[PDB]
């Protein structure tokens, strides 16, 4: 995604438009209710087999443990990784926040365009001609902010997303 | 003894209705999410996180599969001595 | 010893020597430094590159990147934008050119000295292609002789006969505006002439202002540590039925010169643009 390639108009429109990051910030606690209650399911499973191996402690149930054994390992990896979501989403709202924050407001690109053609309506004579490529270069000034801050945010999302590993499927045990 | 394979069979139905009760009350939440903005970045993350609830949504039914064929081995298993006799 | 590449082209060379900036009047992509520039080995214009030698598997020629770091660095820039017919300052007025457009009007070139330490380079724009070289400045003059052939390759004019005058510049732009809104109608000449703008000059410059065959502007840029400034005064030469007439601000509330476009009078109007450069003396600077 090579944003520097887009004019400043498109870059700062594009941020600052969109219903803001509360869908996100809904799912994060959502995720993190599941992160929750599925410890509570993990401690449960974990008590119901040690309860059995209580109320037996024989053969029998020592097969149980052991076709149980890769459901239990498996049940404690998707804690590990249900635990990461909240945080990689937050990180992902601050992201958005700060590209939000250092992006360009469109204001002062229309201002740079706007003061440009007063010049340019004034110019018979020549005499702006200086102050209007400085303002061109004003302009691709905005052009190169915006291109960084994009950067900066694609790259801040991509690893928070990295860190959200797949789901992987859960073992039989019977 | 087959009781306690029956009261296992039991606490297995009861967690499998808990991991099945608690993804469907957030799912609504964490499959709504939308991008803050109208950029790509925003899009691609708001797109992850939708598929991850999504996939997260299969891998709980599967293991509701898996906790309900455990419950049925247990209590398959605790009639097979409860009436060997 | 010259190359010539698309506006494409030209930024990926800023890209391979990550040149983040060169002069706005090339109008070309900046270029932004990010974790990759492997991506650039997929634009068509790469492999076009390396066939003319100008890039070597994935590095420039080390003549042209020299070339290149004039333009992305230089202590001195001079700047001349000429056209064929009225001047337009690079805008191209269609409303469907979409932002921050890299084009630049079918009627324009647009010229760039760069000067670092001792080394010259000149970068011309025609349409979408940039043209990198050296070149000989040595004075003023050579730099005025440089405009006008570039002029006269567009339109030949003989200096028009008017009588060289200086003019308050606020008062003449005052004047102007009001004489152009007027449709530079030969009955509002009246306070141009009150200034003491003869009727000859009047009659040149309404045809001049009113329908240029073609214009030039040219003006400076100086750099001194990271801060920048440009020349105080632009040199301005139009094209009228009546001749070719110069236009520049002295150095310095101020004085524009009207002049006819001798020779000499546009060695005077390039050296006065060099004179107004805010850190001194051009020829030598860093
Ligand atoms: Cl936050
Ligand atoms: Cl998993």
């Amino acid at each position: 995604m090579h944003f520097e390639a887009y004019p400043p108009e498109v870059n700062s429109a594009n941020i600052y438009a969109g219903p803001g990051p509360d869908s996100m910030l809904a799912a994060a606690r959502a995720w993190r209710s599941l992160d929750v209650e599925m410890t509570a399911v993990q401690r449960s499973f974990n008590r119901t087999l040690l309860s059995l191996m209580d109320a037996w402690a024989g053969p029998v149930v020592m097969q149980l443990m052991e076709a149980a054994k890769p459901f239990v390992r498996w049940l404690t990896d998707l804690c590990v990784q249900l635990s990461e979501v909240e945080r990689q989403i937050h990180e992902i709202v601050r992201a958005y926040e700060w590209a939000h924050h250092d992006m360009v407001p469109l204001a002062q690109i229309y201002n740079n365009r706007a003061e440009r053609q007063i010049l340019i309506d004034n110019n018979l004579l020549g005499q702006f001609t200086a102050q209007i490529a400085d303002l061109d270069q004003e302009y691709d000034d905005f052009w190169d902010e915006d291109g960084e801050v994009m950067r900066d945010y694609r790259l801040r999302v991509s690893d928070a997303l990295s860190k959200l590993t797949p789901w992987k499927a859960p073992p039989p045990i019977a | 003894n087959p009781e306690a394979l029956t009261v296992a069979a039991t606490e297995v139905r009861r967690i499998r209705d808990r991991a099945i009760q608690s993804d469907a009350q957030v799912a609504p939440m964490t499959t709504a999410v939308r991008p803050p903005a109208a950029d790509l970045v925003s899009e691609k993350a708001a797109t992850f996180l939708v598929e991850y609830a999504r996939k997260y949504r299969q891998t709980i039914a599967a293991a509701a599969v898996v906790l309900e064929e455990f419950a049925h081995a247990l209590t398959t298993g605790a009639d097979k001595y409860a009436t060997a006799e | 010893t010259d190359i010539t590449v698309n506006v494409d082209g030209f930024w990926m060379l800023q890209a391979l020597l990550d040149i983040r900036h060169v002069a706005p009047e090339l109008r070309c992509r900046p270029y932004v430094s990010t974790d990759s520039n492997d991506w650039l080995n997929e634009h068509p214009g790469m492999a076009v590159m390396r066939e003319q030698g100008i890039v070597v598997g994935d590095t420039v020629n080390e003549q042209v990147a020299a070339r290149m770091r004039v333009l992305a660095a230089p202590d001195l820039e001079v700047v001349a934008l000429l056209s064929r017919g009225k001047l337009l300052y690079g805008v191209v007025d269609n409303e469907d050119q979409p932002p921050g457009s890299r084009d630049i009007p079918d009627n324009e070139f647009r010229v760039v000295l760069a000067r670092r330490g001792q080394h010259w380079v000149s970068a011309v724009r025609v349409g979408n292609d940039i043209t990198v070289d050296d070149v000989s400045v040595s004075d003023s003059a050579s730099i005025a002789a440089l405009v006008i052939d570039g002029l006269e390759s567009i339109h030949h004019a003989d200096p028009a006969a008017i009588n060289a005058v200086n003019v308050p510049l606020e008062e003449m732009l005052e004047a102007t505006k009001s004489w152009q809104e007027s449709g530079f109608n030969v009955f509002s000449g009246g306070d141009l002439r009150r200034m003491g703008i003869s009727a000859s000059t009047v009659a040149a410059l309404g045809q001049a202002l009113s329908d240029p065959a073609a214009e030039v502007a040219v003006y400076a840029r100086q750099y001194r540590d990271d801060a920048k400034g440009p020349s105080a005064s632009v040199l301005s030469l139009k094209d009228g039925s009546g001749g070719r007439i110069a236009l520049y601000q002295q150095a310095r509330e101020a004085w524009l010169a009207i002049c006819p476009a001798t020779p000499q009078l546009v060695q005077v109007g390039v050296k006065t643009v060099l004179d107004t450069l805010p850190y001194g003396e051009w020829k030598t600077h860093s």
